[PDB]
């Protein structure tokens, strides 16, 4: 039995609309006090940021949680499963495709996309949460 | 508030230092350390110390003695010129203050009068002042290195001396054999302490592991700093928001009572009040942290001198109080739950049945407790008279906790210095009758877990309303909610987690009760992100360097048995 | 000069300041927007309000904008009067209740001037809830990407672009809360100083493309201080590395030079650094075989072949450093020593030498230009070589608007009052050149002529201002009146300036503008003198000397030299393609050592990875003259261990002590320095340009990398799980690490880059100067190696004869180009785009002798090779010319003042 | 400003206008009438004058269009309790200095006078409470 809040293996999580939820935005890698994830910055065709590669080196990890609640996006988080053990300390490295899974977790509905000014696929502008559509200043009205 | 900057000129102890020593002998700084600190000449130390030893109400303890480095301090406005410092904690009992003396000193003279012969407690904190700094203590008996290996070049809390291992070269095994090779010629040069010898020369190594070269009582040696971590050079090279897990982990029993003195400091420096439930959720988890720390130690204090049978019942209850720990912060050990401003996340919403099963669950147990050691004659047998000490002892030494109590001297920090809404609660101080030793000490920890239950049962019938987080710019993280959705709260956590919240210039102090004995933080900010200096009291410390003063006279049994009834813990001692 | 009363306190500050800047440089945090220390105050924004009393006794004033208020004697003011604080708050909120939800993927997060003001202020609690207005964005180019979103209308990108840098095409648009700044349509911005919009907008609006592609954030960067490698006039820079890759270059500030703006050559030519056909291991040749080699191996090798020559010649190179330079002079001996730049080219350089060194004509500084009265641009097309000195000159034209509300008694900070006073009058700018110029806009005649006549019309005017100077007879009356024009405005200047160079190639023109800085030096001005040279240590290597590369390749195709050690130098720029590959194939030992990959290094025997000055370590010298220093960014063995990139230096000293006793020697940077100072006097401030690797602050290491800096133990977890040990230094003072020093009060002048508590931005860079906008606190770092000299020089009486076309030969006139002149830029696949296509401009006429138009591809003949290129119109450009693009990819510099024998349409 | 009908047998001088909290200004008067809804008259006034602000400064080109929307939600029935009171502060902070030119200070002058005077249609305004934020799965908030 293990409560919800349980801090054990770091997951990345995905969008309801089934895409990664991380942006690449380093705020995790630089909250975490051991100095435990590296990760660079890739942008889609659509104008979309997210990880090109994601490195999180649990040897040296604590499972303080501090890199789960730096995050603005809900990508990184903590859930209940300690069940790890390995011969190789070079097999403690995950990487990315070690640790996207198919769902939201802990999360379910929270779209950061949906918050943010930027434009990608299938939100222009205007079409953001609290945002008005755009005025050209060629408008008529004044 | 009781943030606010004071210089404390209204406090009694100036104008009698006034009378004594002139206006011009003393310079008097403003802090938020809620104490008077006052800059004294190397000269004048032992006269200003000997003379607050004999005031009419006496200064009689030494909280604290240790260094800072200061030369890349930049806001140092109304300070004297000095390139290294040393300060002085002293406290009265009788009058519930405190005193800093603060020594300045320059790069090429550190040298300072040594302050053993006043207060005996301060031949360790002068040993660690010269193996951290290069501070030396002139009229030392044997003034060596207390926490780094003799052969170790370099001080370490210097601020020119490079923090990470990775800087270093790493363990090519060079240094490792000849270690080795010294490690297995282990003999007494005499030199490991005063060493006047016939005489067997002893080493014996056992909660924690360290060694101890006894002379068989007529001489005994700790050698600690087999568990240094470098805490408080850890200080320098975190945020104060990242810094929170490394608190947790100076006590083991302490979890959530050890980030207690940390988060209530860094909250000085930022000026923050912070709401009542934010005062009874913290009053909460130290309770049951500090119920599982005294559990532990009357279990084991049990399982050593007698029978362990009937109580190994005990683990299931230190379970039930891991499930709960890990059901409000989220793992059992090290919660590092506590927040500048609060707490990280609210209560869960199953909260209070669990902590009322806990309660129901309790006091059958507690009365077993009480039947098995109050009445027992065995223990009590092994347990009384041995290696004792009185009041005169307790303040020489700088012993605070369970051992000041056992004695005439009823000082607790919940009930002198009242913090985190403490004063608020309705319990008492248990007290001994002025001796303490191995029984009484044990008896008032039953005592103290009956207390303790107390507050807990005040604290789920009056859990009030409202956040888990103070409303001020300097709350680090904000409330995540508000992070996910508006701009100015995403601008305020970016900058928090990242560069780090900025202190302002200023030095706060905390001492709170903590497992064993007092604990407190002695934090400098230089208006960085970081930490300048971080200071961590430990009374272990204090207590380990107790026992060759009361030991002496005794057998290795009563070794043991002192050993195993002293509240230490060797993360305490050496940070 | 004025004493001031700041919230009960008393401090000493300048009168004529404004109060912003005045409590700036107490160490007063006021927040701010619109303000900027170059630009001036407008007083749009309101941040900076703080509350003003008339008097000591007055409790209840008023609030005023401290950038709009002057700082005069009796003032009191309170920052942090209650009123003030709720009211500076509030703009803050104001701001923030259009501001998109964006910071994890905005590029200024991190660095963000509105980030650091909303935490200052105190704000973090929203209460509007209503919607947010959005805006469309543009297409900028290839440099600068933009999002309107994340304007907070603060005006300084417009302010910046058409004030300060003259530029046309940047605008704001609409009305109210609809204010749109951008350009008119889409498409590259058109001015060379686009790039500094990155540090002058305090939001994500104009962010740089370049960085955006590998973006990281400003805590993961490990920064050097370092020194601009495109041209000679030796802007400091910040570059950052983030994974062994350069990642952006920053503007590092230096109050003597460059201060808070960079060109965009500078900014966004850095590209090369990062290319995957860099040679990264010593490599040996063995018939066709390629055979890898370590650092020891190849010192062996080569001096083992070395010992066994007979005579072993060296050719430097202009953008090599002074350390490797003389390394190179070392191994071979000073009688064997080249410079690598061609004997015209060579005499140019000297002739520029010897008139700031023996003129007895002050050399201004970069930041001094603008305080100038007159200029007279001699041939140097100076916007496209040496583009910071035409930011520096336009400034200096402003100065007249400046002197006429001086006489109002108008404020220095309050510039839309001196520039609604000024109406367009300007200081008068005389510009010669072979067609326009980008400083056409701002001149009072622009002469558009062959490179001779520029030159006789610069002896004219020294005739004109003194009667010993030798008289240029020929002249029309037509010339004759506009000279007459630009000789009173001459002589009535009470401070001109005389700018060349030797980016024309003539000798002439260089000749005289000597005579002009002479004449008006007899009659008593205070006159400066300018030359613009073409590397970045272009006048390092002609304080050294040597030997052309002509007679170089001379001792190499008639058997007297059996080897060559060539120096980061393609020598088809300075010397003809076909000579060089036929003169290095006789050689029975060819050595290259360059961090770049070059056309010679094909059939060469030996090849050293050398190191970029990302990678390296060295000195410098500017065409100033000043000696500076730049120091290593990153060590590329920590992330791939085969890599043996080496200094130049290290290399050719090691290989020196190898020859002589067959032992390898790698020497630290200090004694190379050492060296340079015994055997070359010319050069012996280099030794005072930066302390040595035993310099400390308190016992601390500078520091590379910001304290926050993080993945120490995930960065390199990919490779090894086991953390590598920290690269030491032994060059420098730096470390390569966080564990070091970078104060704003700490006693030192090379700063790395700029943060403080509370300010994450390029607006940092306030705290490490001793008044805003200033110098740097401790001093600039960087030292002049010459003084003017006391006497001066004579009338050089060598007047060229007027130019006359000739049928079949065609002179062909320099053009050069910001994007595509460069060596090492234009190799950067950002410039690839930002470079115009390849093309030929003729004159109406000559075209219609011709028979071509625009777009019709042309046949020449140069050197006996055949280029064929696509016909442009020229009307400024004089008949008997033709303008080629120089420092192309097929068009050597050195073709300037050439002869086109042959030309007629491709077939 | 706005003045009643206490306000007339008052003569039309500027410091005897100025006496009476308002400005004499253009001397051209206009009278309202008792079926004009106070509210709806300054929304249609503060709509001029945020859409005229040529947006050089802060207070006049942001500060506004917020007084704008929130006289918008009043006039509908949709104003939060915190709404006056930030229509109050919004006046202090356009007063006269404060703006780089006296545009904001004209807007706010008729804002403020119909609050102090008629203060009970801009309070019927008034008919939802305080929400700016939305529930989020997971996070319990910071309940205030
Ligand atoms: S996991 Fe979260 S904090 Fe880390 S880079 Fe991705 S979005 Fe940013
Ligand atoms: S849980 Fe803590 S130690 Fe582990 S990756 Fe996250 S921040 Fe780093
Ligand atoms: S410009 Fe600054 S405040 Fe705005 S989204 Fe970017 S980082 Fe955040
Ligand atoms: S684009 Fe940037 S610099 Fe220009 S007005 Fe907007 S925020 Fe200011
Ligand atoms: S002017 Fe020259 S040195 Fe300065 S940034 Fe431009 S190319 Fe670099
Ligand atoms: S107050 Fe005046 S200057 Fe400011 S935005 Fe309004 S109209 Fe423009
Ligand atoms: S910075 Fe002074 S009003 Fe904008
Ligand atoms: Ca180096």
């Amino acid at each position: 039995y293990l409560p919800p809040r349980y801090r054990g293996r770091i997951v990345l999580t995905r969008d309801p609309d089934g895409e990664e939820r991380c942006v690449a935005c380093n705020l995790c890698a630089v909250a975490c006090p051991v100095g435990c994830i590296s990760l660079q910055k890739a942008e889609t065709k659509d104008g979309r940021w997210y990880p090109e590669f994601f490195r999180i080196n649990f040897s040296r990890c604590i499972f303080c949680g501090l890199c789960e609640e730096a995050c603005p996006t809900t990508a990184i988080q903590l859930t209940p499963d300690f069940e790890m053990g390995e011969y190789k300390r070079q097999d403690l490295v995950y990487e990315k495709e070690d640790l996207l899974i198919s769902g939201p977790g802990k999360y379910p509905e929270y779209n950061f996309y949906r918050m943010a000014g930027m434009a990608i696929d299938g939100k222009d502008k205007g079409e953001a949460e609290n945002e008005a559509k755009p005025i050209d200043v060629k408008s008529l009205l004044p | 508030p009781a943030w606010q900057t004071r210089d404390h000129l209204d406090d009694p102890v100036i104008g009698e230092l006034r009378n004594r020593f002139g206006p011009d002998a003393f310079t008097v700084q403003a802090t938020r350390t809620g104490v008077p600190v006052v800059w004294i000449k190397r000269e004048q130390l032992l006269e200003v110390g000997d003379f607050l030893k004999k005031l009419p109400k006496p200064y009689v303890m030494l909280f604290d003695l240790h260094g800072m480095d200061e030369r890349l301090r930049t806001h140092r406005e109304g300070l004297p010129a000095a390139d290294f410092s040393v300060f002085y904690h002293l406290i009265s009992i009788d009058r519930n203050r405190d005193i800093m003396l603060k020594v300045a000193l320059a790069e090429n003279d550190l040298h300072v009068p040594t302050f053993t012969k006043l207060f005996p407690n301060a031949n360790w904190y002068e040993r660690e002042t010269w193996d951290l700094f290069g501070i030396t203590f002139d009229g030392h008996p044997n003034l060596r290195r207390i926490m780094m290996p003799q052969t170790w070049k370099g001080h370490p809390l210097r601020k020119d001396y490079p923090a990470r291992a990775t800087e270093f070269s790493p363990f090519e095994l060079t240094k490792a054999k000849q270690d080795l090779e010294m490690e297995a010629l282990t003999f007494k040069p005499e030199e490991w302490g005063m060493k006047r010898g016939d005489f067997m020369f002893l080493n014996l190594g056992p909660h924690g592991a360290f060694r101890i070269v006894l002379q068989l009582i007529v001489d005994c040696v700790p050698d600690i700093g087999y568990h240094h971590r470098g805490a408080e050079k850890m200080g320098e090279r975190q945020s104060w928001h990242s810094y929170i897990p490394y608190t947790d982990r100076i006590e083991y029993l302490g979890g959530c009572v050890n980030e207690m003195p940390y988060v209530l400091a860094v909250e000085k420096l930022a000026g923050i009040t912070v709401p009542d439930r934010v005062n009874v959720i913290r009053v909460m988890l130290s309770e049951l942290f500090r119920i599982n720390s005294h559990l532990l130690y009357i279990s084991t204090f049990i399982q050593d001198v007698g029978a362990m049978t009937p109580v190994f019942f005990a683990f299931t209850d230190r379970q039930k109080i891991y499930d709960l720990v890990e059901a409000i912060t989220g793992f059992r050990m090290h919660p590092a739950w506590f927040r500048i401003g609060g707490v990280a996340h609210d209560l869960p919403r199953g909260w209070d049945r669990l902590l009322r099963e806990f309660l129901d669950w309790m006091p059958k147990r507690l009365a077993s407790y009480e039947k098995a050691a109050l009445q027992n004659t065995i223990l009590k047998g092994r347990s009384q008279g041995v290696a004792a000490y009185g009041a005169k002892e307790a303040l020489e030494w700088g012993t605070t906790g369970a051992g000041l109590r056992a004695t005439g001297i009823d000082f607790d920090v919940r009930k002198a210095r009242p913090y985190s809404g403490y004063e608020n609660f309705d319990f008492e101080i248990p007290v001994g009758g002025g001796v303490s030793d191995c029984y009484t000490r044990v008896m008032l920890k039953v005592e103290e877990l009956r207390q303790s239950l107390r507050i807990l049962e005040q604290c789920l019938n009056n859990m009030p309303e409202g956040p888990f987080k103070a409303d001020h710019p300097l709350t680090t993280p904000p409330p995540k909610e508000r992070t996910l959705q508006h701009i100015e709260t995403l601008i305020t956590h970016f900058l928090q987690v990242s560069w780090g919240p900025v202190m302002p210039a200023n030095e706060s102090f905390q001492m709170i009760e903590a497992t064993k004995g007092i604990n407190s933080y002695y934090l400098t900010s230089d208006g960085s992100t970081m930490s300048y200096r971080t200071r961590v009291r430990t009374p272990s410390f204090a207590h380990l360097q107790q026992i060759p003063a009361a030991i002496r006279g005794s057998l290795v049994s009563d070794l043991i048995v002192y050993l195993g009834s002293i509240d230490f813990v060797m993360s305490d001692v050496d940070r | 000069m004025a004493t001031i009363h700041v919230d009960g306190k008393e401090y000493e500050v300048n009168g004529a300041d404004n109060l912003l800047e005045a409590c700036l440089s107490l160490g007063l945090d006021i927040p701010y927007f619109c303000w900027h220390p170059a630009l001036g105050s407008v007083g749009a924004c309101r941040q900076c309000a703080v509350k003003q009393y008339q008097n000591a006794e007055d409790t209840r004033g008023r609030l005023v904008m401290s950038c709009m208020t002057p700082a005069s004697d009796g003032t009191f003011i309170s920052i942090d009067d209650e009123e003030a604080k709720q009211f500076r708050e509030s703009v803050v909120e104001w701001l923030m209740t259009n501001h998109p939800h964006d910071c994890p993927v905005c590029e200024e997060g991190g660095n963000c001037h509105l980030q650091d003001m909303t935490v200052m202020t105190g704000h973090s609690f929203r209460r509007y809830r209503f919607t947010k207005r959005t805006h469309r964005n543009q297409d900028l180019g290839p440099f600068i990407s933009h999002e309107m979103n994340r304007c907070i209308a603060c005006y300084r990108c417009v302010r910046y672009y058409k004030d300060y840098a003259d530029g046309t095409d940047l605008g704001v648009y609409g009305a109210h809360d609809n204010v749109y700044f951008g350009r008119p349509e889409d498409g590259t911005l058109e001015s060379e100083f686009s790039g500094n919009l990155v540090e002058i907008c305090p939001t994500g609006v104009f962010t740089d493309k370049t960085h955006s592609e590998r973006y990281n954030r400003k805590w993961d960067m490990q920064f050097a201080p370092s020194i601009c490698q495109q041209c000679s006039i030796g802007c400091n820079i910040s570059p950052g590395e983030r994974y062994g890759e350069l990642r952006r270059i920053e503007n590092r500030y230096n109050g003597t030079v460059n201060h808070y703006f960079l060109c965009d050559r500078g900014r966004f030519g850095y590209g090369y650094v990062n290319l995957k056909d860099r040679p990264r291991q010593p490599v040996q040749r063995r018939g066709d075989d390629f055979i890898t080699l370590n650092a020891e191996q190849a010192m062996q090798g080569a001096a083992d072949i070395l010992r066994q020559s007979k005579k072993v010649i060296g050719i430097g190179s202009p953008r090599a450093s002074v350390e490797s330079n003389f390394a190179l002079r070392e191994l071979v001996g000073e009688e064997n020593f080249y410079t690598g730049i061609a004997h015209g080219e060579q005499e140019r350089l000297q002739l520029a030498l010897k008139v700031l060194r023996e003129g007895g004509i002050y050399t201004p500084a970069l930041r001094e230009i603008e305080s100038y009265d007159a200029v007279l641009v001699l041939g140097e097309d100076v916007t496209q070589t040496g583009a910071r000195v035409a930011l520096a000159v336009r400034q200096a034209v402003k100065g007249k608007a400046r002197e006429m509300a001086a006489a109002q008694k108008v404020a220095d900070w309050q510039i839309a009052a001196i520039l609604n006073i000024g109406q367009r009058a300007k200081h008068p700018l005389f510009v010669t050149n072979v067609d326009d110029t980008r400083l056409d806009d701002i001149a009072a005649w622009t002469y558009r002529a062959p490179v001779e006549d520029q030159a006789r019309l610069g002896f004219a005017i020294a005739h004109a201002l003194d009667n010993s100077a030798p008289a240029v007879d020929g002249i029309e009356p037509e010339l004759q009146s506009k000279i007459d024009v630009i000789v009173q405005a001459l002589a009535g200047a009470k401070k001109p300036l005389i700018i060349s160079g030797t980016n024309a190639g003539s000798l002439e023109v260089i000749q005289a503008a000597a005579n002009v800085a002479k004449a008006l030096k007899g009659r008593g001005a205070d006159v400066g003198i300018t030359m613009i040279a073409r590397s970045v240590n272009s006048m390092g290597l002609g304080i050294m000397g040597g030997g052309s590369l002509e007679e170089a390749l001379t001792e190499l195709e008639t058997g007297r030299a059996d080897a060559v050690v060539v120096l980061e130098n393609d020598l088809h720029r300075h010397a003809s393609a076909i000579r060089v590959n036929a003169a290095l194939a006789k050689a029975p030992l060819v050595m290259v050592v360059d961090h770049q990959r070059t056309a010679i290094m094909e059939n060469a025997h030996l090849v050293l990875s050398a190191a970029s000055f990302a990678e390296s370590d060295g000195t410098v010298i500017n065409n100033e003259g000043r000696a500076q220093r730049f120091f290593q960014v990153y060590d590329p063995a920590y992330y791939d261990s085969k890599t043996v990139m080496l200094e130049s230096w290290r290399w050719l000293h090691s290989l020196h002590s190898t020859l002589l006793s067959r032992e390898v020697d790698w020497t630290q940077l200090d004694h190379v320095i050492d060296a340079v100072v015994a055997k070359i006097p010319e050069l012996a401030g280099i030794k005072d340009a930066a302390p040595d690797a035993t310099f400390r602050i308190r016992g601390q290491k500078l520091a590379r990398e910001p304290h926050r800096y993080s993945g120490r133990t995930a960065m390199r977890a990919n490779i090894s799980v086991h953390e590598p040990r920290q690269p030491q230094d032994i060059d420098t003072m730096f470390t390569f690490s966080m564990e070091g020093n970078n104060q704003p009060t700490a006693h030192r002048s090379q700063v790395p880059f700029a943060w403080a508590p509370g300010w994450n931005s390029p607006q940092a860079w306030n705290k490490f100067q001793d008044e805003v906008g200033g110098k740097l606190r401790f001093g600039d770092p960087g030292v002049r190696l010459f003084e003017t000299s006391e006497n001066g020089l004579d009338y050089f009486t060598s007047v060229p004869a007027r130019f006359q076309p000739q049928d079949g030969k065609w002179r062909i006139a320099p053009y050069y180009h910001l994007f595509g002149s460069d060596e090492l830029s234009q190799r950067a696949p950002v410039f690839q785009s930002r470079m115009p296509q390849p093309y030929i401009k003729l004159n109406p006429a000559d075209a219609a002798k011709l028979g071509v138009n625009a777009g019709t591809r042309v046949s020449f003949s140069y050197d006996g090779n055949t280029v064929t290129l696509p016909v442009e119109i020229a009307e400024g450009l004089t008949a008997g010319q033709v303008g080629l693009p120089m420092g192309m990819s097929g068009i050597a510099p050195v073709l300037a003042g050439a002869h086109l024998e042959d030309l007629k349409e491709a077939q | 400003d706005f003045l009643t009908e206490a306000h007339l047998d008052l003569p039309m001088e500027f410091e005897s206008i100025g006496k009476a909290g308002s400005r004499l200004g253009t001397a051209l008067a206009m009278a309202v009438d008792h079926e004009i809804n106070m509210v709806s008259l300054v929304r249609n006034l503060e709509e001029f004058f945020a859409r005229e602000s040529c947006g050089w400064c802060t207070p006049c080109r942001d500060g506004l269009p917020w007084s704008v929307k929130i006289l918008r939600a009043l006039e509908r029935g949709e104003g939060q309790p915190g709404d006056i009171e930030t229509l109050e502060q919004l006046c202090r902070f356009l007063g006269p200095g404060k703006t780089f030119c006296a545009h904001a200070p004209g807007a706010v002058e008729p804002l403020q006078s119909a609050i102090k005077y008629f203060r009970e249609e801009f309070e019927a305004g008034i008919k939802q409470p305080f929400s700016n934020t939305h529930l989020i799965n997971g996070i319990q908030p910071n309940l205030l």
